[PDB]
RNA sequence: UCUGAUGGAGGAUCGAGUUGAUACUGACGUGCAAAUCGUUCAUUUCAAUCACGUUUAGGGGCGAAAGACUAAUCGAAAAG
RNA sequence: AUGAACUAGCCCUGAAAAUGGAUGGCGCUAAAGCGGA
RNA sequence: GUCAUCUAAUUAGUGACGCGCAUGAAUGGAUUAACGAGAUUCCCACUGUCCCUACUUGCUAUCUAGCGAAACCACAGCCA
RNA sequence: CCUUCGAUGUCGGCUCUUCCUAUCAUUGGGACGCAGAAGUCUCAAAGUGUCGGAUUGUUCACCCGCUAAUAGGGAACGUGAGCUGGGUUUAGACCGUCGUGAGACAGGUUAGUUUUACCCUACUGAUGAAUUUUAUUAUAUAUAUACAUAUAGUAUUGUGACAGUAAUCCAACUUGGUACGAGAGGAUUAGUUGGUUCAGACAAUUGGUACAGCAAUUGGUUGACAAACCAGUGUUGCGAAGCUAAGUCUGUUGGAUAAUGGCUGAACGCCUCUUAAGCCAGAAACCAUGCUGAUUAAACAAUACUAUCU
RNA sequence: UUUGCCUCAGGGUGCUGUAAACAUGAAAGUAAACUUUACGAUCUGUUGAGGCUUAUCCCUAGUGGUAAAGUGU
């Protein structure tokens, strides 16, 4: 219960195709928007670590297809910088299906999930593996 | 008709004309508010940028996301060699604006100030302040006993001394500080007391202090209306170019309106911006200028290499959180706040853990000259 | 002042400069420079490259 | 019937050249040019391409047909 | 000198549009306005 | 048009339905492998199309020496 | 059918600016069938903002979604020598209906050249003289003078009339599970930490960029090595410096008010915010402050030195 | 515009990545003599070498130079 995310660099615009990185059932979710995204007359609503989407999955379980869902992500392969001096990225974006209230309908994440979506999101942390 | 989407326009109309600015140097437009009770004091200084670097400090904020976490921050250096006071100037209040009564100089001023009264000293005869520096002591008292009795706002000539500076120019800049404090008594005094010596920077400010600095912006010369105005490019298929705005003014009125944004100058333009912190007053004498107690070691605010395109800091310096407008060598007027801030930013007492003096050509690995021959060992 | 290790060289990190990288396992590399994370990137072996220090170890000219 | 070779058919295929001209609705559009330039594209054993010679002449010719072409002139050429 | 109801002069509400704006302008109230002489 | 499907969202596409303003049989009907610089929809790959622009190269532009036109022109050129 | 047929380029979108208010949100209020919450009606108010997409040439529309809100309009149905050319609206062609036919269709479909600025003005930037029938907020040892003062060059520091102007909104948490409520629910205001959009800069770091530079390598060529060269930048890695955002920093407080609520207080023995006189508090509005120009004032001041000069 | 400046050099700082040459040096293997000799992509040592580094990087009273003196008032 604190939204002090901090500004992390924006990736992941409206339309990206990422993994799931859980065991919901899901293998990819497809952005489609940005929750708090205000407006701006030509920007494409883009998403953060932390930040809280829309999406709907294109391969997974067919119960979880065809549906417009929220998402949580939790990886994202495009350098921010980590206020103690230095750039950081993986390897994949990725996020976690979600309860709109913030509670994952999965029960485990498969990699690793950065710190700052870790302190946003609580149950997030103790859901996940390893936290960087 | 109306806009389908509505959007915010493209640029302050408060920054108008985009246009060429007179000087190079950054003159303030107004100083604080003189408040009678405070003592007399100076109010602005004159340095140049030297370039910038990175620190880390540990911050102090707390409920905020990094509170006790260290954090590397950018921060700007000024080299401010002493500025050397010459002369007082008296203003008093005219419906008609502010009034010079009179200007008094000292007995004697610097090669390095007259220089700037002259466009080629070299082959002049040197023949300015020759003979108006000798008058009788009788005048010069009747004339700051004028400007006691009449004058409301009193201003220091002051001059910076490039000589003390890398810098290839040799005329001074030269400026009026405001005084500001007690009564015209005080503030007479307390110049006429420092008429002739150096001005230091750490009189004028104090460390943990905010200030806003006054300079002219790096030139681009004449730039496009997508650089200059931030338009947005027109698609590929356009036939005459796509760098420009479609459409500049409805049918009516017919005329061009000044809020169009066109190609023009670009850069070069005065700026003042607000609320820069001193993170640290380093001196001339001291050898660890840049050295934190939590680094402990030897070493200057200059990196290794030098400052790029500037040289090396041998004077006072300042290191300011942020940046700050101009290029390298360009001169940045720095001014005490208009109103005096409370805020938690402007009252913090920044405790630096580490400045870096790496290479700022190239990706520098080392800190010092030292730390680079003993890591690589005895070579050729 | 506390610096790190460079991952694909030797090289001390100071604050404020190098860049993180993690992989799919969760395990953190660190990098001084442009060019050592993109010779990581690409997947060039130090020790094969003369001028680094692994090079220098498996040579034996410390 | 099946397998491997041989063989070298086809208004067969790719593709330079040749013959054209799909797109950029690119350049140019007071052009290099009264139709060009660049890239892209179609075509290459045939109903193929080219040259010279020769026939058909104006309410006529010629037309794998667009009112096309018939000397920058065509729902009736040009000259007087 | 109290309570009412009418009446009609001036004034006010009703009275919102796009370039900036027009009793022609300035302006004018012991009119330089309105109705007379 | 209605129902399915495609999407998240489908005046689009496809599959069906048919009292079809005004379908229909060499005015050829229905279907078709192969073929197409033909029209259309979707998917994968791809990428500056785009988010959102930045940097850069040649040739111009630009200043100079030389050379040197044209279109347009009642008279001209600030606004409410 | 008033102007234009010796031609005013006729849809939509994109781009860009400005304006209106009949205000969608944000600011401050009044009313409620108003407990709180949410909402509805309404006042002052145009400062700020009003979005991403699927289908369609569309305007219109309708869905998906974000939002605080996704308000309505004008500017020759703003905007084609700004673009585009999907539609409409030449010539080719197809279908259906109509016609004996040539052909027609406010029916459908497909393909179909979008010309010129070097002129004036406007606007954006860039040089720049000249300015006496001109100017003056003083100048003179507690004291006169406009019946006066002021030459000119260079140069610096200034004054600042006037013109422009800028910031905006949101979330979470604390207040507080509090006020209120029978519970169900559940604030306002303040504070803290962040963020959106916008604006102005900047390159310590990260990323981008390469006809600085090193290295590798394909084809060819100089007898070989070396050194090279050509392939309209031969291709690759890395790539300082410089530019650059996707990176970094910064973005005030006073006066007077509007709506409204009030004070004293007659008119009208009482009452009354005044629908008399006289007062107060008061809004994202206004004017200042601050910022940008100031050959926008053909503006001016002080200072330094000087020109056979006075 | 003579404690300046330009220039080259030296040093610093970086960028690239270990130069040319030599080596009874190595090298998958090969052939040719009565154990050695020829060919050999590539590798190693000398060699974090060599090259480049302001043209808009930094330092140096380090080298050489710093020119005719025209126009207006």
């Amino acid at each position: 219960t604190l939204k002090n995310k901090m500004r992390i660099t924006l990736s992941l615009p409206v339309g990206a195709l990422i993994n799931c990185c859980d065991n919901s059932g899901g293998k990819n979710l497809y952005i489609i928007a940005v929750q708090g995204f205000g407006s701006c007359l030509n920007r494409l609503p883009a998403a953060s670590l932390g930040d809280m989407v829309l999406a709907t999955v294109k391969k997974g379980k067919p119960d979880l297809r065809k549906k417009v869902l929220n998402a949580i992500i939790c990886r994202q392969s495009k350098a921010w910088r980590r206020h103690e001096g230095y750039y950081i990225y993986f390897e994949d974006n990725a996020g976690v299906i979600v309860n709109p209230k913030g509670e994952m309908k999965g029960s485990a994440i498969t990699g690793p999930v950065a710190r700052e979506c870790a302190e946003l999101w609580p149950k997030l942390s103790s859901a996940a593996s390893a936290i960087v | 008709s109306h806009r389908k989407f509505e959007r915010p326009r493209h640029g302050s109309l408060g920054f108008l004309p985009r246009k060429r600015c007179k000087r190079l140097r950054g003159k303030i437009r107004s100083f604080p508010k003189d408040d009678k009770e405070k003592p007399p004091h100076f109010t602005a200084f004159m340095g140049y940028k030297a370039g910038m670097t990175h620190i880390v400090r540990e911050v102090d904020k707390p409920g905020s996301k990094l509170h006790k976490k260290e954090i590397v921050e950018a921060c700007t250096i000024i080299e401010c060699a002493p500025m050397v006071v010459v002369g007082i100037v008296g203003y008093r209040e005219t419906p008609k604006g502010l009034r010079i009564l009179s200007t008094v100089w000292a007995n004697h001023v610097s090669d390095e100030f007259r220089r700037r009264y002259y466009k080629n000293w070299y082959k002049s005869e040197k023949k300015a302040f020759t003979k108006s520096l000798n008058v009788p002591e009788a005048t010069k008292n009747c004339l700051l006993k004028r400007i006691e009795k009449y004058c409301t706002v009193l201003r220091a000539i002051c001059h910076t001394q490039p000589s003390k500076t890398p810098l290839r120019m040799k005329k001074a800049h030269i400026m009026e500080v405001q005084i500001n404090g007690g009564s015209m008594k005080e503030k007479l005094e307390f110049v006429k007391e420092m008429l002739e010596k150096n001005l230091p920077v750490s009189t004028v400010f104090n460390p943990n202090e905010m200030i806003d600095v006054i300079s002219v912006t790096k030139g681009h010369g004449t730039k496009g209306v997508v650089s200059r105005y931030g338009v947005k490019r027109l698609p590929r298929k356009t036939h005459r170019g796509l760098r420009k705005v479609a459409c500049i003014g409805a049918w009516h009125p017919a005329r061009v309106q000044f809020q169009i944004p066109r190609h023009g100058q670009k850069g070069y333009f005065h700026r003042t911006e607000r609320n820069k912190k001193i993170y640290r007053i380093g001196l001339k004498t001291d050898k660890n200028s840049a050295s934190t107690d939590a680094d402990i070691t030897e070493k200057k605010i200059t990196p290794m290499g030098g400052f790029p395109h500037y040289g090396v800091v041998n004077e006072d310096f300042l290191l300011l959180k942020g940046c700050v407008a101009g290029t390298k060598k360009r001169p940045i007027t720095l001014r005490k706040n208009i109103v005096p801030q409370v805020s938690r930013d402007a009252l913090a007492q920044v405790s630096l853990k580490f400045i870096d003096t790496s290479s700022k050509i190239g990706h520098g690995r080392f800190q010092t000259s030292e730390e680079k021959v003993k890591y690589y060992g005895p070579l050729k | 002042v506390k610096t790190e290790a460079c991952s694909f060289s030797e090289y001390r990190i100071y604050p404020g400069r190098g860049q993180k990288y993690i992989a799919r396992d969760g395990k953190v590399y660190f990098y001084l420079s442009s060019k050592f994370a993109s010779l990581a990137l690409q997947k060039k072996k130090a020790a094969k490259l003369r001028w680094t220090q692994t090079w220098r170890r498996n040579n034996k000219k410390t």
